[PDB]
RNA sequence: ACGGACCAAGGAGUCUAACGUCUAUGCGAGUGUUUGGGUGUAAAACCCAUACGCGUAAUGAAAGUGAACGUAGGUUGGGGC
RNA sequence: GUGAUUUCUGCCCAGUGCUCUGAAUGUCAAAGUGAAGAAAUUCAACCAAGCGCGGGUAAACGGCGGGAGUAACUAUGACUC
RNA sequence: UUGACAUUGUGAAGAGACAUAGAGGGUGUAGAAUAAGUGGGAGCUUCGGCGCCAGUGAAAUACCACUACCUUUAUAGUUUC
RNA sequence: GAAGACAUUGUCAGGUGGGGAGUUUGGCUGGGGCGGCACAUCUGUUAAACGAUAACGCAGAUGUCCUAAGGGGGGCUCAUGGAGAACAGAAAUCUCCAGUAGAACAAAAGGGUAAAAGCCCCCUUGAUUUUGAUUUUCAGUGUGAAUACAAACCAUGAAAGUGUGGCCUAUCGAUCCUUUAGUCCCUCGGAAUUUGAGGCUAGAGGUGCCAGAAAAGUUACCACAGGGAUAACUGGCUUGUGG
RNA sequence: AGCGCCGUGACGCAGUGGAAGCGCGCAGGGCUCAUAACCCUGAUGUCCUCGGAUCGAAACCGAGCGGCGCUACCA
């Protein structure tokens, strides 16, 4: 539930915003992947 | 809206006191200058924690303003202040209207 | 509210005022206390004034 | 209060003037003239300002000027003394750039009719543009003695590529008092042209043809 | 007796009117984060089950070609600038800065040249001649040529 | 340095008048705070004064003179023993040395008239509705 | 439509600070003893100095200035004499 | 995040986010610097990070169009705009 | 997180900014010399030498241009990387 | 052993910061929501021949525009039709006759106007200064707008006279704060000078929810006070629609 | 039921109150034995109708026509 965690919610399973997170984010906000250089499957 | 930048009009200088011959231009505000009672107490008000203390208007309706006329008298230099109605176009002193002539276009 | 035309007062109980309402009911107990205290204290000081 | 105030100007003007007046006798005629410096500013980056003015009297009368313009005004401009010069002899002068690059060097300033607009820029080319000089408006009902007397004696400022501008606001052979007004009207009207007004101007030079270029500031 | 003219600006008015959301239009203006932009999209939808419209809103800038996105309710006002597009005759272009020329002698010679594709080929239709009439949007003290035309008659 | 306001994450609990935490500084002055832990561990002595010696970034260091109340010397000795009275009991806990009359404001004059007689008794007399068996 | 099965007892515009209109009382260009002192048959009663409040002057942002031409005016009514 | 195995996992980096450079520049706080002033002060330059500009990234958030003509019966449209 | 001040002492070698002044043309084609610009405009010198005109170009050349950046250079010093 | 005047720590300064905090998330409304504006206004009608008069009644309009499209004076007469004149024709300019306005007067609509309020020309700034009175909306408050005088200074005309913006009916804005103009005046309270600041009178900067808070959502996880002042089922009235 | 949008050359589409434009398509000539490609040249529009305001509308206003859409929630 959105109580729970950034995740949380939603009237389906969705993350919602970008789960990359920056390097500066505070404890709570860091739900994800943190300060990703690149996301995705290497070699396309 | 035209008006031109001499105008002959009542002068109440104490050595004129009638009509005299006059310089138009259009009244600009001014530098805030702080250091003012009223930004010096908003100063003090803002300081330390509390967040924003005063009104911030955001719903603003007009989109023009009245035009103010400084007025100069050329033989003592006081001046007077004439306020016209609300325009989106001001000029002072430019290409007076010419009657029968062709449209340009 | 306001209302009618009457003067407009300035009455200051808003804070907890009840908390701090002196009543003399001593003043005439202590008017006693007074007069026997200058009586005990010419006593002791006599002939002094 | 300004930057400049009329008394240093005063000042100035007359030893500037005594310079000419006195020392050195040139067989022909002495021009004063103002150019000004432009700091903290990019022209590249900035909006190029355009300004004229007109000043209250012609700094020389010994400058050619041409009547482009329709037969009402050559036949008015050719009774005035001024060169007038038709419209259907330039109609075939576009064959070759140097037909018209000697127009553009003898004529000081060129003033057109009305119907310059559609004709000017495609009849000739785009050389009096490119020569800084392009041909202001004149109508019928103005009279052409009035604007070869305007046009004449107005000074125009403009940005097109480099800091430092030049406009000439006299002539020696005035008396003194009118020299330290219009030297003093051109100066405050090239700030108004400018962002931060007087905190754009890094040189003032004031002088006469030839001598003692006096800075100011 | 006085000097210095008292040279001034006569100026006044507003660069953006406020009018509403939900009457904007796709192909009208719109200010977002002080920008000047043209709508290519809004969309509204409801916020819950019983509450109000929203207005999701596209839209790319006049001048730099970015686009832009933002929200709001549909009953707040929004701005609008007071984009004008005037008519000019295309006179030399030397360093880039077209010099025009009003429909009077006046010129301007104030305008950056396009330095994109609709601005190399301007300069190439203008090397030959052929005299243009250059349309220049002015929104909010920024100034840019948008596109230029053929004259009809007149050979 | 400051006091930090210690609540958990920073998080008060009310208007954003009160939603301060770092920029707030103790009323008592560092070495009146010196003088309070020297008291404690010495409490068979008397605070009598306290001075500045020297400092760095991190610490203020104090020297505080403690007065022994039940040596012979002091209890003898008429110019000193007054600090054997029991009302001299932990002066420097209640402000009463130097350094906490200056915290408290306890001076004469015109900018003192908050804390002139103890700045809470003030509010008292200044807050108290006085009625006399007569209405006045 | 709601409250009420029955009975007893309890149960809701109070006191206070400041104040408006009206009324009563005292004295009146004055008025108010009761902070306090004196005294006492002792929280009563009685007696009282200097002050202080309000009032007898207004107006102005303020510096300031400050109320009879005259039977304290004329005209029109006006109870009573 | 997805959810055994099998077999696959297409296209889109414009937006939002994340990430990485440059000093060629725009914005640019406190302190420090300079100038005008009798001084409070005013003005200007310099000006960190961030922003802005520019790259990368979708097993990051996500997204993944219209219209029209055209084949020897019609119809459809491989093709074409 | 970034800057400043304090903590905070002792030192050196390459850079680089402030102020005075002397220098400097760097190019394509081509006048008549190798053209970094914009305003003015036909003169002093022992040289008629140069500019005017006429050819030459994107743009004139003598002169007034201690004027405009831009690129260098030697200082009593004063400041930073 | 490493590291070193760097880090660290303290204070201030800029950024970032739904991780957390506090708060808000207009009204009217044939329930609410969406829509609209009937929220400040103006014309005609509804409106029932004084005045007043409602609805999310009807048909429209306002947030402007104007150094003239303001003020005065002079001269002339407009839309339209008929008859005529090279190119010229149904529409170019010229002429005459008829022409109560069937034109024009910035802009809605209504009213008004012909030696004019229209059109053209000549001057001009009364779209000025000081205030008070009055009308409409009305509480007989404000605001907006307007009317008639007074005391000045003016414009125009031969003059009578007219003129205190627009022919009339709409075209707009408190307190606090900032700013300008005026008097060159009052105050900074121990006494002066000069800056600086604060006052008095008069304009502007704006509140369109227009007598004027600074304001995003969701809740099917929901809460409370209430409401049959108000919807969803039944009944009642109606019966378009259905039969 | 209420509301919004669109209509332009044969086709798809731009369009600043001063009579309309891009791309193809089409047409003429050329080259080729011929067609295409290619080269050189031209032409094509009550701007859905019918009225109105404006000196003048493709744009503004009123209707009429034909298409595309949106809302359609708490019960
Ligand atoms: C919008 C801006 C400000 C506005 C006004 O001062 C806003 C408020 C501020 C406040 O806290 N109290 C008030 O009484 C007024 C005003 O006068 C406008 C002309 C200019
Ligand atoms: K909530
Ligand atoms: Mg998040
Ligand atoms: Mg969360
Ligand atoms: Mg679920
Ligand atoms: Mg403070
Ligand atoms: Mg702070
Ligand atoms: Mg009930
Ligand atoms: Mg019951
Ligand atoms: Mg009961
Ligand atoms: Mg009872
Ligand atoms: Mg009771
Ligand atoms: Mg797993
Ligand atoms: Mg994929
Ligand atoms: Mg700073
Ligand atoms: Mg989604
Ligand atoms: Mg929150
Ligand atoms: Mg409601
Ligand atoms: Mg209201
Ligand atoms: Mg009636
Ligand atoms: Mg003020
Ligand atoms: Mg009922
Ligand atoms: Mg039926
Ligand atoms: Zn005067």
């Amino acid at each position: 539930n959105p109580v729970d965690h950034p995740h949380g919610g939603g009237n389906h399973q969705h993350i919602g915003k970008a789960s990359t997170i920056s390097r500066g984010a505070v404890s709570g906000q860091k739900a994800g992947l943190i300060a990703a250089r690149r996301t995705g499957l290497l070699r396309g | 809206v035209n008006v031109p930048k001499t105008r002959k009009t009542y002068c109440k200088g104490k050595t004129c006191r009638k009509h005299t011959q006059h310089k138009v231009t259009q009244y600009k505000a001014g530098k805030a200058s702080l250091f003012a009672q009223g930004k010096r107490r908003y100063d003090r008000k803002q300081s330390g924690f509390g967040g924003q203390t005063k009104p911030v208007f955001h719903k603003k309706a007009k989109t023009t303003k009245k035009v103010v006329l400084r007025l100069e008298c050329v033989k003592c230099k006081t001046r007077a202040q004439l306020t016209l109605k609300r325009c989106k176009h001001f000029e002072l002193g430019g290409e007076k209207k010419q009657k029968g002539q062709a449209l340009q276009f | 509210a306001i209302s009618k035309n009457l003067p407009i007062l300035k009455n200051h109980f808003r804070k907890h005022w009840q908390e701090r309402v002196k009543v003399h009911f001593d003043q005439a107990g202590k008017k006693v206390s007074r007069r026997n205290a200058r009586a005990t204290r010419a006593a002791k000081i006599a002939p002094r004034p | 209060m300004s930057k400049i105030t009329s008394s240093q100007v005063r000042e100035h003007v007359k030893e500037l003037l005594k310079y000419s007046n006195e020392t050195k006798k040139r067989n022909f005629l002495e021009t004063v003239e103002l150019q000004v410096g432009l700091k903290n500013y990019d022209p590249q980056r900035d909006k190029r300002f355009s300004g004229s003015l007109k000043l209250p009297n012609c700094p020389r009368p010994n400058m050619s000027i041409c009547i482009f313009g329709d037969a009402f005004d050559v036949d008015r401009a050719k009774s005035c003394g001024v060169d007038a010069m038709s419209v259907d002899d330039l109609k075939k002068l576009n064959k070759n750039k140097k037909l018209i690059k000697k127009l553009s060097k003898k004529y000081n300033a060129f003033i057109a009719s009305e119907v310059l607009i559609k004709q000017v820029p495609r009849l000739l080319g785009p050389q009096l543009s490119k020569a800084g000089k392009f041909p202001t408006p004149v109508s019928h009902n103005d009279d052409l003695y009035g604007k070869v007397t305007d046009v004449r004696s107005t000074i125009k400022f403009q940005l097109k590529k480099v800091l430092c501008l030049a406009v000439a606001v006299g002539n020696v052979e005035m008396e003194e008092d009118v020299l330290v007004n219009q030297i003093l009207m051109s100066v405050n009207f090239f700030v108004s042209l400018l962002k931060k007004n007087w905190q754009n101007v890094g040189s003032l030079v004031v002088k006469s043809s030839m001598g003692p270029a006096f800075r100011l500031y | 007796e006085e000097h210095t003219f008292e040279t001034a600006d006569a100026g006044s008015s507003a660069a953006t009117y406020p009018m509403q959301c939900s009457a904007l239009r796709k192909n009208g203006f719109v200010v977002i984060k002080s920008r000047p932009c043209k709508i290519v999209d809004m969309s509204t939808s409801k916020t819950g089950k019983h509450g109000h419209a929203k207005v999701h809103l596209v839209a790319i800038d006049i001048f730099t070609g970015k686009k832009l996105e933002d929200l709001s309710p549909s009953t707040h006002n929004m701005e609008v600038p007071v984009v004008k597009r005037n008519e000019y005759q295309l006179l030399d272009i030397d360093d880039g800065f077209l010099s025009l020329m009003n429909m009077d002698g006046d010129t301007k010679d104030d305008v950056k040249a396009p330095e994109g594709e609709l601005g190399d080929s301007l300069q190439t239709a203008f090397d030959e001649g052929k005299d243009l009439m250059v349309t220049i949007i002015s929104a909010m003290g920024e100034e840019a040529a948008i596109s230029f035309k053929e004259a009809a008659r007149t050979d | 340095g400051n006091r930090k306001r210690p609540v958990p994450k920073g998080a008060t609990y009310g208007k954003p008048t009160n939603q301060g935490v770092n920029e707030l500084k103790y009323q008592r002055s560092l070495r009146a705070t010196a003088e309070e832990r020297v008291g404690r561990r010495a409490a068979n002595l008397r605070v009598l004064n306290s001075y500045w010696v020297n400092q760095d970034s991190t610490y203020k260091y104090f020297e505080v003179i403690l007065v022994d109340p039940q040596h012979k010397a002091i209890r003898r000795d008429a110019r000193y023993n007054w600090i054997c009275d029991p009302v001299h009991k932990h002066r420097e806990a209640r402000g009463l040395t130097a350094t906490g009359k200056k915290s408290r404001g306890i001076n004469k004059g015109h900018k003192f008239n908050n804390t002139k007689a103890g700045r809470r008794k003030t509010w008292k007399r200044q807050n108290t509705l006085s009625l006399w068996r007569y209405r006045k």
